């Protein structure tokens, strides 16, 4: 999703912007993701504003003190950067990639899915379009975020084809936005 | 509250530590984290 953004020249094509509906941006994220409730107290605490972050091919993040909490492209549906995920990494469902899928992920390849029927990966129960941290196999940290464009019944029974798209992926154009000021 | 957890990022190529060795020059990688963080130096070690 970020391949005008790696070509490094940060702090260019990034408007942010001071006074947002904040309430009115918070009661989404709950339904997208449940089992959050208990922890925008500390993600985004009413102390500390929002400030919403747009650059081109239409993505906004939103941001309080400076770091990069989720994204969207156009009015799509919220996805956590990965920053913020490897704080709180309950925030998504997991699938696990295999090892030497790794590699491939790390360049921007959504999975195949022998990615996740491998012996090394795990693959869990997931609807189509849903959001999911893909974790790997001897890994302790989400390396990527994606969403499911098969069933896992479908990717287990079918077993080719694209099984998630790759949305941001560890040290991809986002992954450098470190923090905006 | 347990979280939010705190992942070592190596301080080259900025990604956590256990994901160094995919990265193009480990060697500078596995340099900064010994001198930084001795104790997961033992950890990736083994
Ligand atoms: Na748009
Ligand atoms: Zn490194």
């Amino acid at each position: 999703m970020f391949k005008k953004f790696d070509e490094k020249e940060n702090v260019s094509n990034c408007i942010q912007l001071k006074t947002s509906v904040i309430k009115g941006i918070k009661n989404q994220l709950i339904e997208q993701f449940p089992g959050i409730e208990p922890w925008l107290n500390q993600i985004m605490p009413k102390k500390d504003p929002v400030k919403i972050v747009r650059c081109h091919e239409h993505i906004e993040i939103l941001t309080v003190n400076g770091e990069l909490l989720f994204f969207r492209q156009r009015e799509g549906p919220f996805y956590p950067t990965l920053r913020l995920l490897h704080k709180y990494p309950f925030i998504l469902p997991h699938q696990q990639v295999d090892k030497g899928a790794i590699k491939f992920v790390l360049s921007g390849a959504n999975i195949m899915c022998p990615g996740l029927t491998s012996p090394g990966a795990k693959l869990y129960p997931a609807a189509v379009d849903t959001i999911v941290a893909i974790m790997a196999e001897g890994k302790q940290h989400a390396l990527c975020v994606g969403v499911m464009k098969m069933s896992a019944e479908d990717i287990e029974k079918v077993n080719k084809g694209i099984g998630i798209e790759n949305i941001h992926y560890l040290n991809d154009g986002l992954w450098h936005m470190k923090t905006y000021k | 509250g347990d979280y939010p957890l705190r992942v070592l990022y190596c301080g080259v190529c900025s990604l956590p530590t256990e994901y160094c060795e995919y990265m193009p020059d480990v060697a500078k990688c596995r340099q900064w984290l010994e001198k930084n963080f001795p104790n997961e130096f033992a950890k990736l070690t083994v």
